[PDB]
């Protein structure tokens, strides 16, 4: 399928696998995406990271 | 043979149309390059000479200090096909019961899309246009209701017999293309090729279609060019008795595979007639909004 | 070196010492019709020098109140010189044109004319003023001949279209403080390889003052605008008796 | 697809990519076209072109 | 090709079609202070485009009796734009300047202005007329701001020195029959690497008519002289609260 | 580090004061060279623009 690259996720780190019948990419199905996740971005955004076994404050 | 010098060194006959410019690819808008302060004598981008007839070649980079900008904005949506390949209303046909216009069950529509402003103003931006088209026919009663009625649409090219009644022999349609469809069915839809005898239809023909004295009586034919007259579109309820319901057929056109030449100023006065650019003289309006003074917003 | 020029074609030569370059309409030079585009089978006649030359057809006077004029091609030459004769004897005709509008003044006069070429320039009427009358322009107005015709409503080019956008067509300006002439080369423009020089006017020439002429009491008040033009690569076919219309 | 070449754009500089199910080419979709453009044809049709940094009239 | 020019710096562009070259004071371009000449240790701020641009500060009217005016740098900009703000918030400042004095007329007017730059332009008083009073010029006169100040005694530049020798300083002339502007690039001039934009005026700009303006009854009599200038390579240091003097 | 183009191609900071002129040695006054009659069009030393 050689179409237009106008999907909202064009140029996204997560790899999508979809189906489509029109020249416009956004008309495609939602499909399946990559299952990567980065919890630390929200749960552990400290400058100097501390280990599980250490005393957090030293 | 040719022996006399002026004939040998003649240019009489070269069919090669030498062109001053050529097209380059441009999928996206132009990027902006870094620029710095220039305090030079001799070089002067800002100064132009509009009398020449060319647009200013001054660019952002030379008029102010700019940063670098990688512009990936697409130019795809402004191609002729993107602009025109959107179906719009170009004709309406009425098939009433006890009315004045068509109380006979059939109707002949002269194939002319200049009866509707929206579509018309768009195509009139160019002088010559060559294209194929997709026509869609939406039918229903005047209330937008759908009823179990069978209809026949037929394309009658110049020279073919125009139906004179709901029972005309012409509906035998042995050679003309016809379409039979119910109001209940979805809108009928077909593809139409570029049928002109010319290389392109033209929305403007500054001339007369025939020779002879062009006296007052015949002044209605000024601007009329047969190459633009593709024929008649006839429709009828399919029966020998009057239909029980009044009908309306809206015709939509969607151009495709479009080519156009010679841009023109865009219409700025209300349209009055299909066949000409006549405008209301006592009502010439400016092209846009006006204001009280040149020094105030 | 761009303000000075000489145009020589046929037995005619034009000079100017205050030009502003030359415009080549839609970026391409006039050329004879190729064997691929052609459709009529008879061998054409290409008079060359006897018809591809400069004809100086008309002069108008620019006034502080002038509205602007238009001329139609090839209507302007149909009755002039060897070119006219060929246009009359033949059914088919095609050619390009080199147009040179002249207008000089003094370094104390001011004003600006827009000189443009508008293909298929169809004329409209004011429709009875109210727009309820389906009037049509008379032959004398659609094909004014060499005398040209004065515009009634310049703002809409007597055709319901804004003159403000006329610059989208091949054009030049004659700004008295800068140049005294406009030169525009135009190729054959039509959807057919050849056509009737009589029934069809391929394009119109418009000369309209956008910035009104002005000067002080005592400066020469008679400022003419002269129109000179030359067909280019003229070709004719379909010979028969002469016909004027 | 081996059909009839009766599209309005047959023999056009701009390369089209379309879909079709009939023997007649004009029945095809509008598709995508080449994105070439030539502004100079209308914005700069001068015989002797002048540079951006020069004085247009010399 | 020397009479035509364009100056672009920041988001500002100046054009002239009747220039007379460009002067680069004492033969050298403005440049940032090197690590050898510098003495203050804090890292400077160099706003660049927001301050190194053309500011058009004032317009004076040239009259058949005008005496001449002077402006002081950087005094003229201390209260203008982002440049002024930086000059106020910082103790230390240094920059060069591109000065462009404008004055056009007609080919029937005549007159000549001497446009010069005089470093450390100290003003003196007439000392009570007799020279027995030790008077001193008031703040309004030593640092006139954007409005500049009119010279009292041009012949001695209000400082006991002959204007006839002012040409020993970077300068140009605006001779109406020849050019309509003067352009002078000036590098930072001082015996210290940086200094206060408030307490010290590095140099003065003088615009003095040496050959009086003249014309005939009926020619435009209002002939303005406009001053535009742009800092170059501006550097500031020693941040603190804003101070106006 | 610097990654945005305008910063890389910036002149902000050069301490090198580019000079238009330089000093040459001159222990004595300049000599005078032989010259002859010049009757040329184009060359014009006498005309200046102060
Ligand atoms: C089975 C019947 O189905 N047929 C449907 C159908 C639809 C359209 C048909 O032809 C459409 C031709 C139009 C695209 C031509 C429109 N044009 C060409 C230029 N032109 C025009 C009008 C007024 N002044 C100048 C030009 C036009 O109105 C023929 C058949
Ligand atoms: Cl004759
Ligand atoms: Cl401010």
């Amino acid at each position: 399928s050689h179409e237009n690259s106008n999907s909202a996720t064009e140029g996204s780190t997560i790899n999508y696998t979809t189906i489509n019948y029109y020249k416009d990419s956004y008309a495609a199905t939602a499909g399946k995406q990559s299952l990567k996740q980065d919890p630390d971005k929200f749960a552990n955004p400290v400058k100097d990271i501390f280990t599980e076994m250490a005393a957090p404050l030293k | 043979g040719d022996r006399v010098a002026d004939v040998i060194e003649s240019s009489i006959g070269d069919s090669v149309s030498r062109a001053l410019t050529h097209a380059l690819p441009a999928p996206t808008g132009q990027n902006t390059q870094v620029s710095s302060h220039r305090l030079d004598t001799g070089k002067v981008p800002a100064l132009q000479a509009a009398e020449i007839g060319a647009s200013s070649n001054a660019s952002d980079e030379s008029m102010i200090e700019t940063r670098c900008v990688l512009n990936s904005h697409s130019t795809a949506e402004t191609t002729l096909d993107s602009f025109f390949s959107r179906a719009g209303l170009v004709g309406e046909i009425d098939l009433p019961l006890k009315g004045t216009t068509n109380p006979n069950g059939y109707a002949n529509w002269d194939i002319d899309i200049t009866g509707y402003a929206q579509m018309r103003r768009k195509v009139e931006l160019f002088t010559y246009m060559r294209f194929d088209a997709e026509f869609t026919f939406v039918a229903c009663t005047p209330t937008g209701e759908v009823v179990p009625q069978l209809l026949q649409y037929m394309f009658v090219p110049p020279g073919a017999p125009k139906p004179d009644s709901r029972e005309s022999l012409a509906w035998q349609t042995a050679t003309n293309p016809s379409v039979f469809v119910k109001l209940s069915d979805p809108p009928a839809q077909v593809s139409v090729p570029f049928m002109s005898p010319a290389s392109a239809y033209q929305w403007f023909y500054d001339g007369y279609p025939t020779f002879g004295e062009h006296k007052q009586e015949k002044d209605l034919e000024y601007g009329a060019c047969p190459n633009n007259m593709m024929g008649t579109f006839s429709v009828r309820t399919v029966g020998t008795s009057k239909s029980k319901y009044p009908l309306v057929v809206r015709i939509y056109m969607r151009m495709k595979h479009v080519r156009a030449w010679i841009p023109r100023p865009m219409r700025n006065q209300n349209y009055l007639f299909k066949a000409n650019p006549n405008y209301a003289g006592n009502s010439i309006k400016p092209t846009g909004a006006s204001r009280t003074a040149i020094t105030t917003l | 070196s761009d303000r000075v020029a000489q145009l020589t074609i046929g037995n005619s030569t034009i000079t100017t010492q205050e030009a502003a370059n030359i415009i080549v309409g839609y970026g391409e030079w006039p050329s004879y019709c190729s064997d691929s585009d052609a459709t009529a089978v008879d061998k054409p006649t290409r008079p060359d020098v006897s018809v591809n030359r400069f004809y100086t057809l008309d002069t108008k006077l620019w006034e502080k109140s002038s509205k602007g004029w238009y001329w139609k091609f090839p209507d302007v030459l149909t009755e002039t010189g060897v070119f006219g004769q060929n246009a009359q004897f033949h059914y088919l005709y095609r050619s390009g044109f080199c147009i040179h509008v002249q207008c000089n003044a003094s370094k104390f006069h001011q004003g600006a004319l827009l000189v443009a070429v508008l293909p298929e320039y169809v004329i409209g009427t004011v429709a009875g003023g109210t727009g309820t009358e389906d009037t049509h322009p008379p032959y004398k107005q659609t094909q004014p001949g060499a005398d040209g015709f004065e515009l009634q409503h310049p703002y809409v080019l007597d055709a319901g279209i804004p003159i403000s956008q006329l610059t989208v067509c091949p054009h030049q300006w004659i700004n008295l403080r800068t140049n005294n002439c406009a030169t525009i080369i135009v190729p054959y423009i039509n959807a057919l390889p050849f056509d009737s020089a009589l029934n069809h006017c391929n394009f119109g020439l418009l000369v309209v003052p956008i910035s009104p002429l002005d000067y002080d009491q005592g400066a020469t008040p008679v400022i003419p605008i002269t129109i000179t033009l030359a067909p280019m690569c003229s070709e004719f076919a379909g010979l028969r008796q002469a016909v004027t219309q």
